[PDB]
């Protein structure tokens, strides 16, 4: 998917009676892939960060189609979850996919320190994790498929310190002209 | 016909639901100094347990017959709620319950959901028998209703759903606080209840002070290849309280 | 908590909506995140490397460089973040002498800002080293780092970070049209002498009293061609800052 | 979620759209005596050109890759707007844009639309090359993105849509004023912008002072035999002005 | 010289003790809105955990060398305190501590008790080594000091008690809040402390934000056949708080 739009997107399988994991990610602002977001790059230009992050999600599938889904966050010091019920013990939202397009939700700031370092080395901030709260149900002869697109931004809570020449980009040699 | 719900840390919605009737109109509340029996200032986990928790997926078909749970036992494993229950001789709590049951515009069928009191289940077998603890207290695993071969049958409850498993007629079951999942009417259904007992608080693990029933009053169907839909239920305890702290109950 | 991101507007804004928070004195200043901070730290811009030629000392020993922010990546990426920007400029010179000989002696060095249509010096002896009105400035061995404040220059309100067309007869597409600042220049001022030497000036700038105009997405890949946004490099492939993983269910 | 739109003589609607964000909140306006450079009282065609005009049908498929335009060049043929542009050395205008993209309830896929500034396109080829005028100025004919064989490739722009054709990441493109056509969310999308430049007005034919991009972020599909849908875009110029009248530009 | 003590549900006394100095005079308290980092309203188990809990019996002899603990780890198993700790990424708590150490009128010997901060223990072995988690976090099991054969020695802390296990002189240890069990002076000793860190709250299981040391400064003896006495310590957490609820920590 990398050389294309599709790395911004995930595909869902209406065929599956299961509770199971759809995807998961870190939450450290300058970790992959999040670093590549513009908040990611701005954080990558910085050494300290603070405050909670906004996350948002559109059910990009066929308008006739229904589901409800679990979006969840893992407070760290612990492995990334392996059952839906694990994520249900974490802070989470269940998406009523009503007429409205998007669910939006926040990883709460739960750093011990008022800031955290923007890039972890041997360190962690926690996980995003995503699960089939119901099965996805298309009505008959709809495409046997759906799409989801995922967004992030700084909340009103968000801030940075120690502006530094960013990790994210490299120059080799002379820039020609 | 839209709602959002928020308890302790966690939130719920349907955008195709008609609001819960509050059971008997009594919005949930803590015990009163006027009515209490227990002497201590009791355990208020508040937000950390008057929050939602949800059961494993059941799923249903035209062939399916029914499901139910008994509370608090159905929630014995709900972290804070579960252990705070098991570590006290007594407690009390009401509940907010929502059942999740969306289909397409192209399905038919209907479930009745009934919140129900002590719901004292009848045996399967005739004669000098009564229900065994393992089955009255199925935990979150619950009791789906099935056609066959449940062992220890002498201690099993009856499977007879249209006799409400106690020898009372279904359809009069609307005497309790209830709703219908009707796939045309709604995509979900909801009910909320205070605490209740003949006693101001109760021996949680020893007595299911509330119970919840869901019944396929009208058979599930669609022409679509998705011949079946899951159901799941989420519950938050309400004003949850516990008293007589000691070791973890076995 | 529900919205239509398709609106273009940012999503459901508030953190207190889905957390039963305690009151906290969230009280961390955004001032380092200010533009007069982020633009307003200096960085290097260009590299004025020269050799002192002997055989015609009088001819060769000068350089000229077309002024742009487009050939050192970090500074470039600060400005490659907007449509337009405006600022006054701290300019700072880090002259360095490297000896190819047993000594350097005293050495003195000229710089000149050559705005366009000034007569460009052709020779280390050119009359153009005279500078009645051009900003020309001097450094010598043992002197401190030179600096000057240069005000915002453009004929327009702000510098084009990008441009979408041409000079009117249709070549040089983009900033190579709009960004004709002319050039910096440098030249050894000491007369012919025996020491073979290299002079290198690292030139630095910080934008302050800054203003900026409509943010635009950061550069994803290595630079290539100063004015031009070209990025598809020769005999190479588009290895961006994104890194792959084995499965999307594993963090 | 319904709108109607009226400019100069012509009107537009969607009854399944969420309103435009106005670009940076600045509702379009004429130049100011405080900021102007040009000396004359400039040309205000008003209603006769601050009115809608629309582009030839593009159409899209799961296999499709993207489309864009550069303004005012994309409107050079829009009668009054087009000639009033070509007969002046300078002008300025903002725009109201709506993209028309209805599907059935039974389709999925999504496009991002981004209004975008100078959007300085990168070459296709490596090395000492730059984009040729014919391609930077595609007129109303625009630039769809295709897999193959565009001649004069050394002077062509890159086709690399997910690198925004300039070596910047897509998905951060929401930095600009933007919307999504999402077939569930809406049947159309809209954006409006004032004039902008580093200069109070500009050499219209020589510089595309604004640009517009539409990208298949999620592939078009339906099970229906109608495997593809057109898209079309309509634009009205805003507060359009022109100065330095002389002959028609070639 | 008599005291009684009451926290959360449980009570303590000595009728031969001199009162605790409160550590730095700061009586324990919850976090402030003025100083906090964490965003939620945090977990206040109050009475159900700001109550006493006590460690397994150590016992001592003239031959004995010392004992210590690191907190909160030393209390990881204290029911409510322990799990509420393990289920949160962060928390904070002060402590009230009393050490129980009665002898007859016919015994001599003395212990120093020191409450101590981060107390960053030195390795046993020389060179490129550091202390392993199992030993820094001994749990309630604690670290008694012994003459011999502790395995994994490269990751063991030093046994060197009179060098305070960190290369600092004992006897200056009275720099910290401290008391003496002196068998003539008292039959017990006590200390209380607020929370402390460079941070407004901390990663409980990952960092022992406080530590407690007891040392046989003067050898135990009596002529009686009861040649040895147990010691035990009881602790109540103070103003205990927890934030960032998730699964149980391993």
């Amino acid at each position: 998917y990398i050389n294309s739009e599709n790395m911004y997107s995930v595909v869902l399988q209406s065929s599956i009676n299961a509770p199971d994991k759809i995807f998961s990610i870190r939450t450290d602002v300058a970790s992959q892939p999040l670093a590549t977001t513009l908040i990611g790059e701005i954080s990558s230009y910085f050494t300290h960060w603070t405050g909670s992050l906004r996350f948002s999600f559109m059910f990009c599938g066929t308008a006739n189609t229904t589901v409800k889904l679990l979006l969840a966050y893992t407070p760290p010091g612990i492995a990334e979850p392996t059952t839906r019920k694990d994520a249900m013990l974490g802070t989470h939202v269940i998406w009523d996919v009503g007429l409205q397009s998007t669910i939006s939700m926040v990883v709460p700031w739960i750093s011990a320190s008022h800031y955290r370092n923007t890039s972890p080395g041997r360190s962690t901030s926690g996980y995003i994790t995503c699960w089939y709260q119901t099965r996805l149900v298309i009505p008959p002869q709809t495409p046997p498929t759906a799409r989801l697109l995922c967004f992030v931004s700084g909340c009103k809570d968000f801030c940075l310190r120690m502006a530094r020449d960013t990790n994210l980009h490299l120059q080799s040699g002379a820039i020609a002209q | 016909r839209i709602i959002q719900i928020t308890r302790g840390d966690s939130t719920i919605t349907s955008q195709d639901v008609a609001n819960a009737i509050v059971a008997y109109g009594v919005w949930p509340h803590y015990l009163s100094s006027k009515d209490a029996s227990a002497i201590d200032k009791p355990s208020q986990p508040d937000t950390s347990s008057n929050r939602f928790y949800t059961l494993r997926s059941v799923t249903w078909s035209s062939s399916s017959k029914g499901w139910w749970w008994k509370l608090p036992d159905a929630l014995k494993d709900m972290g804070i709620f579960g252990e705070n229950m098991f570590y006290h001789y007594l407690g009390r709590s009401g509940y907010t319950i929502h059942v999740q049951c969306n289909a397409s515009k192209f399905h038919q069928g209907t479930l009745i959901v009934a919140l129900i009191p002590e719901h004292q289940i009848a045996s399967a077998l005739h004669g000098n028998v009564n229900v065994g603890y393992n089955y009255t207290h199925p935990g979150e695993t619950g009791r789906e209703v099935k056609a066959e071969t449940r062992l220890n049958p002498d201690l099993q409850p009856t499977e007879e759903y249209w006799l409400n498993f106690d020898g009372t007629l279904l359809g009069n079951i609307t005497i309790f606080p209830h709703q219908f999942i009707n796939l045309r009417s709604n995509n979900s259904a909801t009910i909320i209840a205070p605490y209740v007992n003949a006693v101001p608080m109760d021996s949680m693990r020893s007595h299911n002070n509330w119970s919840l029933v869901i019944i396929p009053i009208c058979p599930l169907e669609t022409s679509s290849a998705i011949n079946t839909i899951p159901i799941t239920i989420s519950i938050s305890p309400m004003c949850a309280e516990f008293s007589g702290a000691r070791a973890k109950r076995q | 908590a529900l919205d239509a991101a398709e609106t273009g507007h940012t999503s459901s804004v508030q953190p207190e909506d889905v957390i039963e928070t305690r009151y906290v004195q969230t009280s961390q200043t955004r001032d380092e995140m200010s533009l007069e901070s982020f633009l307003g730290r200096s960085g290097c811009i260009h590299e004025s490397k020269l050799e002192v030629t002997l055989a015609n000392y009088n001819k060769e020993n000068f350089t000229v460089w077309a002024i742009n922010l487009q050939e050192m990546a970090q500074i470039r990426r600060k400005f490659e973040l907007f449509t337009y920007t405006r600022f006054d400029s701290e300019i700072t010179l880090v002259p360095c002498i490297s000896a190819l000989s047993q000594d350097i002696g005293h050495i003195t060095m000229q710089y000149m800002y050559v705005p366009p249509g000034a007569p460009v010096p052709n020779s280390r002896d050119d009359y153009a080293w005279q500078s009645g009105t051009n900003a020309s400035v001097f450094w010598q061995h043992g002197q401190a780092y030179p600096r000057f404040s240069l005000p915002f220059l453009s004929v327009a309100s702000a510098y084009y970070m990008f441009y979408d067309g041409y000079d009117e007869q249709d070549q040089n597409y983009g900033t190579a049209n709009t960004n004709n600042m002319g050039s910096l220049c440098s030249r050894i001022v000491t007369e012919k002498h025996i020491h073979k030497v290299h002079i290198m000036t690292r030139i630095y700038h910080k934008a302050k009293h800054v203003k900026a105009w409509c943010p635009r997405p950061p550069r994803a890949l290595e630079y290539t061609r100063a004015h031009r946004t070209n990025f598809k490099i020769e005999d190479r492939s588009i290895q961006t800052a994104i890194v792959t993983r084995p499965i999307i269910t594993t963090a």
